[PDB]
């Protein structure tokens, strides 16, 4: 177990993953974890599984309920599952295709299926079963910051980078790329009720709600002092967007982009969000603090 | 024979992963050192007091180790030239934090990207690191081809432009060019060039001549798979590398493995092997390998006298006097008929005899022509006409007549029928042969001949901001701080690039039968460059003819063969001058003289005007 | 071991000689470029018209050989300050030719004699020469003793001496001073110093201390035999060929052998012996060896940041950190009470801390001293605080507090029974450890004890020609061109006299309880002189109490043995100064600062007036 | 107020014309220090050898004069550019002598032309010159308009342009400015503008802003004349000078009296009159008159 936690997770259950990095001292690398108990969290000994990754943890997704998928800084996807009754984890696949740290995953609508971004400017598909890369995608013209899959669809998915592209995709037109009109974008999230509805949130800290039919920007808000890492929203039916920054604070947001909460419990940067199956008013931060905080949502 | 480096950008612990490369083959290592990801706060609370450590220690490795082995890389996420305030300030405090460490390691090189057009601010920062305080260098990360340029044409509602912009397509150079412009030139700031998988037009490869190149980076990616399953490079980018492997970079491989059935050794071996295919060096080429781009004054052989062992060196040039005794031998020919073989007794007289080369040639000669001559061997260094009396003395005998002299001076016994001389520099009429020779005429015989009877000096364009830089580091106490670009040089040029075809300049002619003689000399020289480009000098070469058809040159397109006596001249310029493709550079060129001292001046007037360099011989003059 | 070389003045030929002399195992040869009695006329006809060659070829030898082997003598007939005017017009032109053809060879000495007062053509003709044309070297042949001076007393109407002048017995040192003095300090110019059967007074030898010997010579005649029948010396002859082994000057034998029966590999083998046979080299030796004499300019380690491989260095002295420990240890015992063992926890702060030595040694302390302790460490590079937190999260545990601050501005937690420091410089203060540790007291107890507790600096003048030289050297463009003289060095001192005991100039003591502070300091001394000689500066050492009677020193009469860890400081002075036997040196020295810098004036007074050195800090200071 | 000159090229006696001038108010001369017609050899023998002397005489005025008085002239027929060798070679020497004997003099200034594009051999001449033995000034004579964009369009088979070319219409700056630049921007080099009938634009005045014009040339031809029958100068051409009275320039005036029945110095006075007429200066000016271009370094006030 390292200090910067980088990813958590739910799933169905309730059990909590946790993504770590070791980003400073002798040994840079990273850990996943299972916690089935969420306050146990982030104690080592307390926890149903855990194991060591030679490289450091970027990003993190469930596949299911066993499956792990891991963006590496070794510029390696892996895949690592729950076995001997989910007390072990173990790698399935380890494919060095990246040729930079691997910044970003995402899972498909089916579940047989992610995409990855990465530094190198690239985004690949993958067939996760077949453990191969379909598509190699150099569309961008700078680091890869995030990739999105639509909910519902395997031939669709948002990616935003450093060159300041937000890129709409569907895998089905011959140019699969589709740009849609501002701050660096660093974050990306579907709306889970609306397909056609995104929000992104820029390096300014601010977020912004998109719709992609428009391509018109429907509203703006100065949300964070600082970059957005991450967006998150509620399985609520009218779901909330929790926002993450580098200001060390966590927001909540209803359907108009004004502020319901606010948290500065965290020393340090906020780096991801994951909220409750078994309670839909229960969210749980991670920090570079080292900090697993379970936020309680009016 | 290929030094060569691993770029990484993941290294879970130091000494496994230094291991591991130098393992695989690798010289050295390019790595971060704070970890890539790890962005930290300076401003802002309560992020910026995050407990340390803030990165690795010092003590992991040797510092020998630090020194030969470890190239620094900027974290790629500090960007000094970001459009907002926070970013720009936040990064610059980390830059100069990652900078000072690298320094605090005693790293030999560190590495910087240049990613878009503005790094106004960044260099700024570097600029002020480089101001404070090393010998470390600074290795400038550029794309042979801005990644803008070489993406995928898959965004439907944004194709890639399919028409050809000359200057568009070498935009990265710009990035480059205003950036060591910005830091002024600092020597401590070279290019690391970064090859992609799809090639450029030639003209913006060909960009990147003269420029401070140290090294070449080299993605995985960019390697086709042979039959085998090894990895190997097209045609194309092997032309590149053989060009490469002249200015003896250090080449970098950067990506992860992607022939994975075969080793990161199969990479580097393959450099290694077109290392040695590359094809083998010609007969000047194994001349100056150590003097390539080594600048040296031109130094008055009139006005001072050789040292012995300079003296040595040129003595063995092949071709300069198997063509000194032809032109001789020939001369002789036509001289004397078979009839008048023993009748006849030709007076050769060598002015500037030296340890006597062409003596002895002189002698070779009438061997094979099988005709008869007389012998002076007039010499001024009487350092060296020691070296001739012993000589003479010992093996030539009475045949030869060492004179030690002036060749203006001397009051000759007799006339000659040919007098042979050796008195040419880099650019012909630079040591004064015009001058030396005109004073020696007077006891040519009416019908006499001058070996060389001609020479004629040429000038051509260069871009090098790599010797300009090396002249600008000439500056020395005691003197005008520019005198150094107002004075022409010696030098093998190597990294540098030719802007038009070389021109003849000045023309001298021996005998010179003119009435009023004058060897002061002004020409005008318009040069078309098809090339956009940065002026920093014009290089000089000459030709002679010896007698008839028998000649040496120095000049590119003709250089004589093996012939390794004379290297080109520089002619440096204060300030560069862009060009722009299509237009013509016009330069001026004197020759002047009083009594005492003889020099060059020049200027260039098209397409903008420079000072004249060296007016009244101020920097530079040539002692008679 | 000892590079040594075979003087000659007869060589039939240059081949059989030079080989003869290898085998013999001289590692060169000194020897005649003209033939020693072939006296040549310039004017005077009809003499000056002789026939060459002049003298031997330069192809009778590689130029390898010329450049390495062979020392060049110019001919004893050429007398430039000759009475008579015709010889005094002949030898400069003989000289110059002499020397030319030396400079042609590409010699890398050349010898010249003093055998009498004035030189004064004699250098002008060699001033010349330099300023012609090298790094060639001049030697000049002095004797220690002027022959006149070590003649038998066998004329009956012109006794020798039987009174002592000391200042005659001297006066071959003058010969050499005028003429280099003349010279202008060339520093192509040194000494061969010739060394004769009967030595002179030790004064007359130490008035050669800090001169460019390069080489000395050995006449064989002054070689006793011992009973095997080999060649020996004298005691008195042994002591200064040890003297002259520190100096690692080249050996020169001259003279034919008088030891028949034995070879004149018995002369060279007698001096290798003694070269092993030198006393063994102590502890501070060893350290330096290739130091001696070398300038490093002090380097503010308050405005810089220390590097690694520095810290690497400094931490690996054994003796520093053991009297460091001790220091610490006897300061426990004294502070708590055996019946406190437990009950007392004392309150250290290591302001200074670097890569943690003290830090470490602070450790080692308490568990010797079976107390304990808790610990800050305060360092204000942040650099070598990623190595601190590197060590305190793996070893140390929180018993270790990793400050990174400036220890006068860090607001701490509680109070320190002991501060612990390393500011001291070579000359003490010269680090500003007083500024640091003033601005870090309000942190300690009313009773609590600084480490170390007082430091003074000391003061010697000194003589060294070379050093004067070096320092001279260092003129820099784009500044005052005498700067290097108004600032002080860290130096390995080797080749200088020191003229007068050291005395103490500055001293500070911690805590300073004074409520008015002021560490601004000016300082007369006195130095009682009892030689003749030349003043060029100033060395600097210091002491300190680190606790009670656990000191450190680098002044030599007390240095602490083996410790590295401070070479001595030297303050140049612009212009030399005479000083007499029985004269007072009297110097002047400032501390002087503002609220920005700390720096050093420094004045002579007596027996003459220097300028005041670096006035206002105008060519040197310390930035706070 | 107005420093002012003569400019002739015709002095039949040094003492009899310098009078003149000074009679009708000038305070200095330009005029020839050869005869403008006494073209000189200098390689060819017979010519070369042609009895001196080969000018006049230093001792027909006082130091005081020559150093005070008289600008020198380069004399016409000298062109150091020209594209035959010969003529290069004579007129190089030519320049060099001319160049000596104002320096042997004194003279405070000396003019030179620029007539062409091509100054550079010129240039070289000059440069050489100016480093070797002063504060004596070279004044380059420049016409802000080149005489062939002046020319009448009388030539049937060669009509003068009637578009606009915005830079050719700035070339005689061109001139001047690759002139200064061979030189190395010489201290000792300045302007003396040329003023024609017909004024350009604005733009290409605007163009010599900031240029070191010491000297403005009026020929008498630009003068109007008004109902008296004294001469004048258009409103453009007073706005002109206007502008070149904050710059202090001096004035010099060139040809003959083309207004017989009004004397020379009313041209003159015409000037002497816009000089009191020019608009009173404002509060800021009468500050700064000594000021002006005066470079101090600012000091720390703390
Ligand atoms: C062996 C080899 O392959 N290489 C490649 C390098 N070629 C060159 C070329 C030039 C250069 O361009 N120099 C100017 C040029 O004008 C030169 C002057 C000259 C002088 C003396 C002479 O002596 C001839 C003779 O010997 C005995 N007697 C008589 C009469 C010949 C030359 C030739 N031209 N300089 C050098 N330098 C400087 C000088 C160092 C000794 C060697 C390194 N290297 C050496
Ligand atoms: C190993 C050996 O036998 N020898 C004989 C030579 N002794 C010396 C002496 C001096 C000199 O007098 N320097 C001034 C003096 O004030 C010096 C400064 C200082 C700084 C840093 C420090 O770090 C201590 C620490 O390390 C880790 N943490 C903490 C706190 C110690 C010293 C000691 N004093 N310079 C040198 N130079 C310059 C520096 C080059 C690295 C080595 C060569 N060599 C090397
Ligand atoms: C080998 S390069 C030219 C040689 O000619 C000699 N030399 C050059 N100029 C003269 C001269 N004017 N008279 C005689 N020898 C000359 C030089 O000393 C050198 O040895
Ligand atoms: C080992 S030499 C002295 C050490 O003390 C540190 N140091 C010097 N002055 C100060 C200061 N004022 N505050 C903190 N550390 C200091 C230096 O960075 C160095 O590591």
């Amino acid at each position: 177990m390292e200090r910067q936690l980088e990813a958590a997770r739910y799933r169905s259950d309730g059990a909590l993953l946790l993504g770590a990095s070791s980003l400073s001292g002798r040994c840079w690398a990273g850990s996943l974890w299972l916690f089935k108990d969420p306050c146990a969290a982030p104690n080592e000994g307390f926890c149903s599984a855990g194991v060591q990754t030679e490289a450091g943890v970027a990003d993190l997704t469930w596949v299911g309920e066993r499956g792990i998928l891991v963006a590496s800084d070794s510029g390696a996807v892996e895949l690592w599952e729950l076995d001997e009754n989910e007390t072990l984890i173990v790698s399935k696949f380890c494919k060095y295709e990246h040729d930079d740290i691997v910044s970003t995953v995402s899972v498909l609508s089916s579940g047989t299926q992610a995409v990855s971004g990465s530094k190198d400017i690239c985004i690949k598909v993958w067939d996760l079963a077949q453990q191969v890369v379909l598509s190699s995608y150099r569309a961008h013209a700078a680091q890869v910051t995030c990739v999105a899959a639509s909910p519902h669809k395997d031939s669709v998915f948002l990616s935003c980078s450093e060159d300041n592209r937000i890129l709409l995709w569907d895998t089905r037109c011959p140019k699969p790329a589709s740009q849609i009109g501002g701050y660096l974008p660093t974050s990306l999230a579907w709306h889970p009720q609306q397909s056609e509805v995104f929000v992104f949130g820029d390096e300014n800290g601010t977020v912004s709600l998109v719709d992609t039919k428009s391509t018109s920007c429907v509203l703006s808000s100065a949300v964070h002092s600082q970059c957005v890492t991450g967006l998150v929203f509620s399985p609520h039916s009218v779901p909330f967007l929790a926002s993450l920054s580098e200001d060390c604070s966590l927001a909540v947001l209803d359907s108009s982009l004004s502020e319901l909460f606010r948290s500065q419990a965290h020393r340090d940067f906020v780096r991801d969000a994951t909220w409750s199956p078994l309670n839909h008013s229960l969210l749980t931060t991670v920090g570079w603090d080292h900090q697993v905080v379970h936020h309680v949502v009016p | 024979r290929v030094s060569s480096g691993r770029d990484l950008n993941c290294v879970p612990e130091i000494a496994d992963t230094l291991g591991a490369v130098a393992k695989q083959g690798f010289d050295f290592l390019c790595m971060p050192v704070f970890h890539p990801r790890f962005k930290r706060e300076f401003i802002q609370e309560p992020a910026k007091n995050r407990p340390g450590p803030q990165t690795r220690s010092d003590l992991l490795l040797s510092g020998r180790d630090w020194n030969t082995l470890i190239v620094g890389k900027l974290s790629p996420w500090i960007r000094p030239d970001s459009k907002v305030e926070k970013i720009r300030r936040n990064s610059e405090a980390a830059m100069l934090q990652e900078l000072n460490f690298g320094a605090y390691l005693g790293l030999p090189a560190f590495l910087l990207p240049l990613n878009q057009e503005d790094n106004t601010n960044l260099a700024r920062v570097l600029t002020n690191h480089i101001h404070t305080g090393h010998s470390s260098m600074f290795w400038m990360r550029v794309p042979l081809v801005a990644p803008e340029d070489l993406r995928d044409d898959i965004i439907e509602n944004a194709p890639t432009t399919h028409t050809e912009e000359y200057s568009g397509e070498e935009k990265t150079w710009m990035w480059w060019h205003n950036f060591r412009t910005l830091c002024d030139y600092s020597k401590r700031i070279a290019v690391a060039l970064e090859i992609g998988a799809d090639l450029p037009s030639n003209h913006v490869i060909d960009r990147w001549l003269g420029e401070p190149i140290k090294a070449a980076i080299l993605p995985t990616s960019i390697f086709l798979t042979n039959k085998k399953g090894f990895p190997v490079l097209s045609k194309m980018h092997q032309r590149l590398i053989f060009r490469l492997l002249k200015l003896e970079v250090q080449f970098i491989i950067t990506g992860t493995n992607h022939h994975s059935e075969k080793e990161f050794c199969s990479y580097l071996q393959y450099l290694e092997y077109l290392s040695q295919n590359r094809p083998p060096p010609n007969a000047y080429e194994l001349f100056a390998k150590g003097y390539e781009d080594y600048l040296q004054s031109p130094l008055q052989p009139l006005m001072d006298n050789l040292e012995s062992q300079t003296y040595e060196v040129f003595e063995k040039d092949p071709i300069k006097y198997s063509q000194y005794q032809q032109a001789i031998y020939k001369c002789l020919l036509d001289r004397v008929p078979e009839e008048e073989k023993d009748t006849n007794v030709q007076v050769l007289m060598v002015l500037g005899a030296g340890r006597g080369p062409l003596v002895n040639a002189s002698l070779r000669a009438a061997k094979q022509a099988d005709r008869r001559i007389k012998l002076y061997a007039v010499e001024k260094n009487p350092n060296a006409v020691v070296t001739l009396e012993n000589w003479q003395f010992e093996e030539w005998g009475s045949q030869v007549t060492v004179v030690s002299s002036d060749m203006r001076e001397w009051v000759a016994p007799e006339k000659a029928d040919i007098i042979v001389s050796e008195l040419l520099g880099s650019f012909a009429d630079n040591e004064l042969s015009p001058e030396c020779l005109d004073g020696a005429q007077h006891f040519l015989k009416d019908d006499g001949v001058s070996i060389p009877g001609e020479y004629t000096s040429f000038l051509a364009p260069i871009s090098s901001s790599k010797l300009y830089n090396e002249v600008r580091a000439c500056r020395e106490k005691d003197r005008d701080p520019e005198a150094q670009f107002e004075m022409p040089y010696v030098v093998r040029l190597h990294n540098f690039h030719q802007l038009s075809a070389p021109q003849p300049c000045f023309t001298f002619s021996h005998p010179n039968r003119d009435p009023m003689i004058d060897n002061n000399r002004y020409c005008t020289l318009e040069f078309p460059v098809e090339v956009n480009t940065v002026l920093h000098g014009f290089a000089g070469y000459f030709e002679t003819v010896l007698y008839q058809d028998i000649t040496l040159s120095i000049r590119p397109e003709t250089h004589s063969p093996g012939m390794f006596s004379w290297f080109p001249i520089l002619f440096p310029i204060k300030q560069p001058i862009t060009v722009r493709e299509g237009q013509t550079i016009c330069v001026r060129f004197w020759r002047c003289s009083n009594s005492k001292k003889v020099w060059y001046e020049w200027a260039v007037t098209a397409p903008v005007c420079s000072a004249i360099h060296n007016p009244t011989g101020r920097s530079y003059t040539i002692g008679l």
